[PDB]
């Protein structure tokens, strides 16, 4: 039995992908956010009132409840609410959220002893900036998700002018590393997708997807790594709590110029963060912009709190002679839309957990489980279920089925080893098969694909 | 709040009275002389602050600058009595009055000659002078925080101070003794070390005995003294939590930084001219002069006499930028002049990139714009007094370039200014001595506290 | 030594009386402006932290520094904060603030001594409430103030027309009850105080101060609670904690109309609130006082979030008609200077809280130590220190002591047993002296008094 | 010498296109920030003061001002400040802004006959601004700028799926109105440019640019407005001053669906409006917009206050089916950016006001003068200084001149005469050319092109 709790600005995100167990779920947020957006947007329980009062908890059942999450926007009031629970309620698996980070710091030692009241598991909103790291490292890596229980990995890079990809033909690419079997699944170039094999990589922000086992990402990521020169400027327009924290996360590699538009909050930064300059102003106009070297930064990075400003900042830096370009997207329906070659990467705290977790997460076998990323691509992870002829797909090969148009596959896990899935496809395959279409609006055809003749 | 303030300075003055004994005591272990006058004054004193101490029963900002500035005044004309009384240095009541003002208001400067051939008890007590007002200097200047100048208790810091500054005193004249110092004379000089004030028992500050020892122990106490005594605290409490909490201070920083560079100047220069025949000399005396002069001491080995006159005049200008904040020193303390070295770079930041919010750091934490205003309107006042006494000396018939000199020496609270005030304020005009006796109370009083006094938007 | 977390607006004046006698009290406020005004009280260290950061705690919990007050203005961080502390380091004095009040219904289930949240007391700024609803339970108590750790109390009655104090000359008074030792320290008329001693109390709201044990105090007020006719009509004039918990504590046994300036605050209270008219208007306005019965009312009870809006309001409504009227001032200078006559009792919560716990503490047992009244009158408890002769006041006789003007000697604690002062008594050594100003600008003059010769 | 007084948003840019040229500037700063901005360029004369105080006007003009203007925020101190100036240091040529509009409507006829001296031109922020209700009556209508002193006037078209310009050659476009001779400048397709000459025009929407003398225009534009099939259906995201008069100005040709996120605002509109359904919503959720028929909407109008808000909810109303996509654009770097592409046309009103005032008052002879546009490309007036030879283009043939790549000559206004410019006409000395560059970047080559031999 699942509760969250309120208000959660995430936490209601963490409430969709969450829902896939068969056993009973319930969401309780807030006040009115939770219920009505809760009741209209989600599907089968909750909650009201503050937090952490104990009238509201005890509606989550704790008797042997399974599972409590604590969202919440502070760490002081949190840790009270798991406690209240345990000592009133006894709610088994406890897990929290800890921003202090001073407790953050120290929780190593503390929450690891059992004398700490009630949340031994963990979760922290702000360790997503350490994948904004990798990011700035990496030069290139748009994306990663992980299937199969992080056994296979696709990725999504881009190839700038100057770097090693470009002129290289994808056969010289494929001869860089013998050793290494990956697939490309497509190749999207001015937005229009391209047929992959033999061509000659085009400089101009051409996005190359690879699919493989995990070995062979990180081994090809780090080869990525090694040949092309790393980031060394950095801009970012926001002051926010996960702006200053990657500032001191960054300003002691690169050279971090910030900005922002309320002064007094500027001068605490100023005093706070040193390597960095700190400036105050607004993210829109040229005026600064250019006046500070714009055609020359490497990575520009919005973490604003309104998402259009960031997009719109972000599109002109990217106009102006900025390489990469990242956003802070606190709606996936922007994310899905606005974000390719214009905006290379965007943030959503939601996505950069539930990525992770939900493969972490058991079991995720569904006729059809989607990971989604940016514009009308897809990367599923199909599962064939139905006896050797029940099913359309099982026992077949690949080159004979009538795939939708675009979908590629890129590998088929079995057990704990993973294949290419290269022509005839020879396969044991009751077994999971990790698959890639181009246009998102076939995904339930293939879900078609796979189910089997309904009895 | 007029006339609620007399009854302090009676308690005041009694304390001092109380003072008066243990160079009394010093008087009859040997007797050199000059008894008479101690117990004379004594009596004088404690009748004096109990006249003062008769409206009792009366207690309620601008009340603390005209207590600080009777506690230098009153206690100075306080002092100014045992020389006034006694009969071995028979000087004028003017005499009496600098050579009280400036034993106590720290400022090396002397009037009277033959120091050696005096009553050991008379040249004890102006060391004690000294001594007296270094525990004045160190406690009013942390102590009282309205003007210039985690936040721990407000007395145990008060005795946590006098702990630092007897430890110090202590282990100093007793390295002065072991290097071949007279006991009497190693606390007379320890008195006078520790509080930067500049004196000696005799006519050669620290040219009666040339061992090498003496002058690198008065460096290194002299180091030790003009630190940020705040920052010893970090040291003593709870014994030696670091041996790098100082490296951590910027004012330390540009404090070694400025007593290297100006020794090193020094002493390359001091080659140039083959001003002393021995290298291994050369480095020493280089090292103590701009120890003793940069420091605001006073202390003198040499008589300059091979010296070329850039150097003297390059030590009064190091005068200027004297101790640390936080210790007995001189005006514009080396804070004040790191302040202004990382405002011209802020400055130099904000040409480059105009739209950029820089604020001065300081240890990573950033000051307030009042402060950083204060430091400069302590420039301002700072000139605009030394003009002013400059002027005054020189109208009274002073020589000039002495004049400046005299008035740079004694607003840095600095005893010895070069010219015709090499060793000795005895020449002086009468007048251009009380104006003399004004700039060291400017001086010790930071141009402030005392200037406010002379506004007329005060009263 | 004490550690307190003076995070609270309320803090500072409990850091106030605290000093003295083998007491080191540190304050962990979360920002300086609070820090300088509090600085300002001689004898005090300050360290800027957050209140429950294991830095802060760990100087105070390293070596246990006795008792730890946390008082905050969030419940959620006072609890961790006190919790932290304990289970870090054991601080077994440790004292907890909540407004939480809902933890308050299940204070004897989480709290209890073996639990994780570890609060041993907990004080709340719901006295104040409980205090006007005492205020409003006697019809006449327009104060009280406790001595002696309770034993001796000052109490301050007002006499209205056709009460039962009117046209009774003060020899009937101490007559009605021939066992109760009571001692009249003064009585204010028409803003002059007079020297009582069989006087007819003549009701134009004379003000009467007893000053007895609290046995006796105890039952002349509730003597008096039985003469008096009691208060049916009651209007509160803010819709804050304090007047919503308030309204609620009161509704079943009065008639309360509450008024409200936030049309959406008085919204949200008319579903909470039965029993109880809200209404929605500014407090100032006479055209909804007169439509609402105001000459009706018995006692108009303010409790805005403005001072000086309180003050006003309620002198209207005294001089409209309300008999009794009540203010909540969070501003000493304006407390020491209404309360006089046309407002009858103002109520500071600092001052509410302290007295409650500050009667707990072992002894003030300064030469003069003073409870802070309504003004322009003092009430003090000194403590005779000295020898027979080397003090001024010690050894010698009521009647023989050379008092200022207008000070009058109340009564004398001596050991565990309460006299009432007699010209015949003698003042021994260590003898608590609870004595009355009429004028305090005399304080001093009674310290010298108790002060002796210095050693 | 020409003054202008203005506060307001638009005067900043009326200070750079009319003034420098051959005359004196002054301005009025009225204390504001751009005062700053054109004093740090300096090229400039400023007073600052209120308008109109008649010692800041004495200074600006005392008898010998000439020409007046007072852009002001608020209408009735502009009027006041308009008439001080004739009355005091009587000017002359003056001109106000009304933005009120009950005033304007009832303008007729006391004010400028009148009392008050409004003399000569009224011009109204707003009634320019509703040219937006233009783009919608003339169905791709993209943009349209006029040159000269508007005799020959650029326009730029968008070919719509299932419009009457689609498979059709540019040939037969030309030869459907042998009587018209219009010349087309260039076609941007998918974003990148295309020489245009017997193309045909492909159906994924190309944007074709016509140059032609005025009375070309409006008859070609006439005939593409008898053919393509008019917008029923229209739908407005700004509750705004011009989004509420938009809404009057169109509810009674069109269905009008009107978006607003103040609940007060949106009641005060459903009130005001008759025949508009308006909502309260944010412009950005989609299950707003879906359930209210995004996919058949014909045109969807930003006017919010925000820029980004604008531009990301037209950028999702154009990917859910809206056909034609219009913002608000308070920021001239954005328009530039977001126009090309993803939104159909962006309104600067600040430009909507200076086209209309600089084209018709104003010839522009400023060598090359310029017109800001849409995307990367711009079109340009540049005027033929010198003799046959000192000059690079004077007495030459277009043919032969050596433009910089992309320029395309459009056409070349003689005196009184406009003629399409062919590679075989002669260009004569102080004749206005009419130009279109696709990238902008080689606009000061240009000035190269026609700056004479220097003296
Ligand atoms: N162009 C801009 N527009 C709006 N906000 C900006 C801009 N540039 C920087 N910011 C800053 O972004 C910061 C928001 O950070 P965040 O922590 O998300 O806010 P909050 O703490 O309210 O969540 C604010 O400092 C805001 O001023
Ligand atoms: N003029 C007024 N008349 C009546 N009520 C008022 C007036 N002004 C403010 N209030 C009430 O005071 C409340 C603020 O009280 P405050 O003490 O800030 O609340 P809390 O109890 O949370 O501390 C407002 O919500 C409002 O209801
Ligand atoms: N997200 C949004 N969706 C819809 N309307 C909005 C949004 N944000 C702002 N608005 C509207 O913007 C309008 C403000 O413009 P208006 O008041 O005419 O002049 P100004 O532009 O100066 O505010 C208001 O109608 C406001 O409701």
């Amino acid at each position: 039995k699942i509760i969250i709790l309120g208000a959660g600005q995430v936490g209601g995100t963490l409430a969709e992908n969450l829902v896939g167990e068969n056993n009973d779920i319930t969401i309780v947020d807030n006040n009115a956010d939770r219920l009505r957006e809760l009741q209209d947007k989600y599907d089968l329980r909750v909650v009201n009132g503050h937090a952490s009062h104990p009238d509201v908890l005890h509606e989550a059942g704790a008797q042997d409840a399974d599972m409590l999450v604590a969202v919440t926007n502070t760490d002081e009031t949190n840790m009270a609410a798991c406690q209240v629970a345990f000592t009133l309620f006894n709610t088994p698996n406890r897990v929290a959220r800890i921003r202090s980070p001073e407790y953050l710091a120290e929780k190593e030692a503390l929450f690891k002893s059992g004398a700490i009241p009630v949340d031994h598991l963990i979760a922290p909103e702000e360790l997503v900036t350490s994948y904004i790291e990798r990011l700035i490292q990496y030069p290139g890596a748009l994306q990663v998700v992980s299937f199969a229980e992080q056994k296979v990995s696709l990725v999504a890079v881009k190839a700038y002018y100057g770097g090693p990809l470009v002129g290289n033909a994808l056969s010289a690419l494929r001869e860089h590393m013998p050793h290494i079997d990956t697939r490309v699944a497509a190749i999207f170039r001015q937005g229009r997708p391209i047929r992959p094999q033999g061509t000659t990589i085009i400089e101009a922000d051409d996005e190359v997807f690879f699919v493989a086992a995990s070995n062979h990402i990180r081994s090809v990521m780090s080869e990525l790594q090694r040949l092309e020169k790393p980031y060394r400027r950095i801009m970012i327009v926001g002051g926010g709590n996960i702006g200053a924290s990657l500032a001191k996360r960054l300003e002691q590699t690169y050279s971090v110029k910030l900005i922002e538009r309320d002064y007094q909050r500027a001068e605490k930064l100023s005093e706070q963060l040193e390597n960095t300059i700190v400036f105050c102003g607004d993210a829109a106009d040229q005026e600064l912009l250019t006046e500070e070297n714009i055609d020359q930064v490497d990575v520009f990075i919005a973490l604003t709190n309104e998402d259009e400003t960031n997009i719109m900042s972000a599109m002109l830096a990217k106009r102006m002679g900025a390489k990469k370009v990242m956003v802070l997207i606190q709606r996936g329906a922007y994310v899905d839309l606005v974000q390719g070659g214009v905006i290379d990467v965007a943030i959503s705290p939601q996505q950069a957990t539930i990525s992770a977790l939900l493969t972490h997460v058991r079991r995720a076998d569904i006729v059809n489980v989607s990971s989604l990323r940016r514009g009308a691509a897809e990367a599923i992870e199909a599962v064939a279920h139905g006896d050797e002829t029940t099913s359309k797909v099982v026992g077949r090969a690949i080159g004979d089925i009538k795939l939708p148009p675009g979908t590629t596959i890129g590998a088929v896990v079995r057990g704990e080893e993973v294949l290419i899935a290269h022509d005839r496809t020879v396969i044991e395959q009751d077994d999971h098969v990790v698959m890639f279409l181009v246009d998102k609006k076939y995904v339930p055809d293939v879900e078609a694909l796979f189910q089997p003749s309904p009895f | 709040q007029f006339r609620s303030i007399i009854r302090i300075v009676g308690l005041l003055l009694a304390l001092f009275s109380v003072t008066m004994l243990a160079p009394a005591l010093v008087a009859l272990l040997y007797r050199d002389g000059a008894g008479v006058p101690f117990v004379t004054t004594f009596f004088v004193l404690l009748f004096c602050g109990a006249m003062c101490w008769f409206p009792n029963r009366r207690h309620k900002s601008r009340d603390g600058f005209l207590i600080v500035v009777l506690f230098w005044t009153v206690l100075g004309s306080a002092g100014s009595l045992p020389f006034l009384i006694a009969d071995n240095p028979n000087i004028s009541v003017t005499d009496a009055f600098f050579e009280s003002f400036s034993a106590l208001t720290t400022t090396g400067a002397t009037v009277i000659v033959g120091l050696d051939e005096l009553p050991k008890a008379i040249l004890f007590y102006r060391q004690f002078l000294q001594w007296f007002g270094g525990m004045g200097i160190i406690v009013l200047a942390v102590a009282i925080l309205p003007v210039l100048g985690m936040t721990p208790r407000i007395a145990e810091t008060a005795k946590a101070l006098w702990y630092i500054y007897l430890s110090l005193t202590i282990a100093c004249a007793v390295a002065f003794w072991l290097a071949g110092m007279t006991p009497f004379d190693a606390i007379s000089h320890s008195f006078s070390t520790i509080a930067i004030g500049g004196f000696s028992t005799h006519d050669a500050s620290m040219g009666y005995f040339d061992s090498y020892a003496i002058n690198l122990i008065t460096v290194v106490f002299l180091l030790i003294s003009a630190c940020n005594f705040t920052l010893h605290f970090a040291a003593f409490a709870s014994g030696g939590v670091h041996p790098k909490y100082y490296w951590k201070d910027p004012e330390f920083r540009a404090f070694i930084f400025i007593q290297v560079l100006l020794f090193l100047v020094c002493f390359l220069l001091l080659l140039k001219h083959h001003s002393y025949t021995s290298p291994y000399d050369a480095f020493d005396q280089a090292l103590f002069q701009t120890v003793s002069i940069s420091t605001t001491a006073g202390f003198t080995t040499t008589g300059f006499a091979d010296w070329p006159l850039f150097l003297p005049v390059l030590l009064l200008f190091s005068s200027f930028i004297g101790g640390c904040a936080g210790s007995t020193g001189g005006g514009m303390k080396v804070i004040r002049i790191l302040l202004l070295t990382l405002q011209g770079a802020r400055e130099l930041k904000r040409l480059v990139h105009p739209r950029a919010v820089y604020t001065i750091k300081v240890g990573g934490s950033a000051l307030p714009q009042r402060v950083v205003d204060a430091v400069w309107g302590f420039f301002s006042a700072y000139a605009l007094v030394f003009v002013v006494c400059m002027l005054g000396l020189i109208a009274t018939g002073m020589d000039e370039l002495s004049a400046f000199s005299a008035v740079a020496a004694t607003l840095n609270n600095l005893g010895p200014g070069l010219g015709e005030v090499a060793l000795h304020f005895g020449d002086v005009n009468d007048k251009a001595k009380w104006v003399l006796i004004v700039s060291m109370l400017f001086g010790r009083l930071e141009i402030f506290t005392l200037l406010i006094l002379l506004t007329p938007t005060f009263w």
